[PDB]
């Protein structure tokens, strides 16, 4: 019944699709106006506005990312996404602007949540992970998207162990100045020419961290650390035999 | 308006030959409910879309409902029969499918 | 009279909608919708759905 | 005459905007946002947005 | 396949690009652009697909 | 990858069909006995991370890296499919501070 | 052959055979600003 008009319209239910997977949309069969007003009283929900640019957020500075609960591509700013405690990459990681899309889950109450950083220059990086609307306690853990270009990713002094670098997939480099600065290096090899690490897939609470030696002139290393709750290691080096 | 959703906009429509108030009225434009993005209905002009086709006067708001940084612009109308129907077919949104 | 599109609707459950409703003053869709066993739940939808 | 939505902008600029005018004869909408500065800048775009 | 995504506000967007080939691996590059200053779009990202 | 790991099925008795590539699969001491290509060596003394990678079309790489923490650490490589079937390569590393 | 990321223009290759029954080998080099790179390799010890 249009309160304003006076015109009144007849809406009819129809739900469509297999058992499971359902999909239930409401008709008209009404009158003059009516049924263009209920199309155009707010627009449907696509992946982005009408008009080629990213949604806005439903909230302010949000603590907890899995607040948002609407599909669509987003943006993230880099004050926002440091005063955010959900997110991945810990607070001095945090300096970038990141893209957060957000994808349709299932119907039970659950959607997506891929996020890329705004990385220009630097080796632009993803995560994903599967939210539940309602419970948040089941807000599975971030996977890590391996994606590089090519370029360092640098981490800062303020980390001064190997043992919070705990995501998979990752190519943080280091100097002699940053293997000095650590603890948990070789102390053989702490120190000496700076180099490359990569870390690696394990059970939860624990980890295997790879990490190389770069050699343009010299003979090649690669040491290996299994650590966490599990048990704890030392390295095992890998010695290289120069070849032409 | 004001940019924030407590302090409620307001059109207000009045002569100007006789210097009078016809009317005023409040208007939810953008997130129903009052239930916007975040909190800020920073409101916006509005003009005349005047179709050379039919002749049909057709007013049109712009409204801001975004939260901080994040800014949306939208559109509404009170416009005539015939005007609002036109403005949005003369061409689709974007999509990533046509 | 030939009938047509108004909106379709997006709560998050998985079952048989069982009826629906426009409030013509707020323009929510509250969708009746039951559940696996003597329970149903109410929905509160905006106008896209 | 509760209002009908129209469209929505998608200018490359993150301010408010500040006017919002369309022209009959091109249907080309013209958006004028107030920069950080005093200056300001008004974009040129599609129905669509 | 070659598909642009929303960036930000301001003029940036995203890039992705995955090779047709169902004989041999569909591998996948990414990056981001900026439309004003093409010297600021980014390098291709690749992922192993 | 996040940080879990994904358990063979006991529904499978060899290590030929997880073909996968760039997939990761732990194995346990206890389960690490019920197959048959695992080396017969090291078969039920640690944890074992065998990682798939590409090859030519129809061979994949295994990777079979031991997760020992106080030891060394051990890894074994065989190339398997067309042709013949790979033999598992050891490389051992040196404990070092 | 395999790559693996290092400082720009810098680079890691990986080349690994391809041999069923003989012992595996795997050879690593490091090239570009730093300078050219020397092939370091690695060989198995065929077990079973």
């Amino acid at each position: 019944y249009d309160l304003e008009t006076g015109r009144k319209a007849l809406l009819i239910g129809v739900t469509i699709g297999p058992g499971n997977n359902r999909h239930h949309s409401i008709y008209s069969i009404g009158q003059r106006g009516v049924n263009q007003f209920l199309k155009n009283i707010a627009p449907q929900v696509s992946m982005t506005d009408s008009g080629g640019r990213v949604k806005p957020l439903p909230i302010q500075n949000p603590a907890y990312l899995s607040d948002i609960t609407e599909v669509g591509h987003y943006y993230i700013y880099t004050q926002d996404t440091q005063n955010a405690l959900d997110f991945p990459l810990p607070k001095a990681f945090r300096d970038a602007g990141w893209f957060f899309d957000v994808l349709p889950g299932h119907y039970n109450g659950a959607l997506r949540q891929v996020l890329t950083r705004n990385s220009t220059g630097r080796n632009m990086l993803k995560f994903e992970r599967v939210i539940d609307i309602f419970n948040k306690k089941n807000n599975g853990a971030w996977n890590f998207c391996p994606q590089n270009a090519g370029y360092w990713e640098h981490i800062p002094k303020s980390i001064t162990k190997l043992s919070d670098l705990k995501i998979v997939g990752l190519d943080f480099y280091i100097t002699t100045e940053e293997s000095n600065r650590f603890t948990d290096f070789p102390k053989d090899f702490k120190g000496i020419a700076g180099w490359i690490l990569e870390v690696k897939s394990n059970t939860p609470g624990n980890t295997t961290q790879v990490l190389r030696r770069n050699n343009f002139p010299s003979a090649h290393q690669f040491l290996v650390r299994n650590f966490g709750t599990g048990g704890v290691g030392k390295w095992s080096l890998f010695e290289g035999k120069v070849v032409e | 308006g004001d940019s924030k959703p407590a302090n409620p906009n307001y059109l207000q429509g009045f002569d100007i030959k006789t210097k009078e108030l016809l009317f005023k009225r409040r208007i939810d434009i953008g997130g129903v409910n009052n239930n916007f993005k975040g909190d800020f209905q920073e409101a916006e002009g509005l003009d005349m879309y005047y179709d050379l086709e039919t002749g049909r006067k057709a007013l049109l708001i712009g409204v801001t409902i975004g939260p901080g940084n994040n800014r949306h612009h939208s559109i509404y109308s009170i416009g005539q029969r015939g005007v609002n129907q036109f403005l949005k077919n003369i061409a689709p949104q974007v999509s990533m499918t046509d | 009279q030939e009938p047509e599109f108004i909106t379709d609707l997006s709560p998050y459950t998985n079952a048989v909608m069982q009826s629906f409703w426009v409030d013509p003053r707020t323009k929510i869709i509250y969708m009746t919708q039951a559940r696996p066993g003597n329970h149903y739940m109410l929905s509160r939808l905006k106008p896209n759905g």
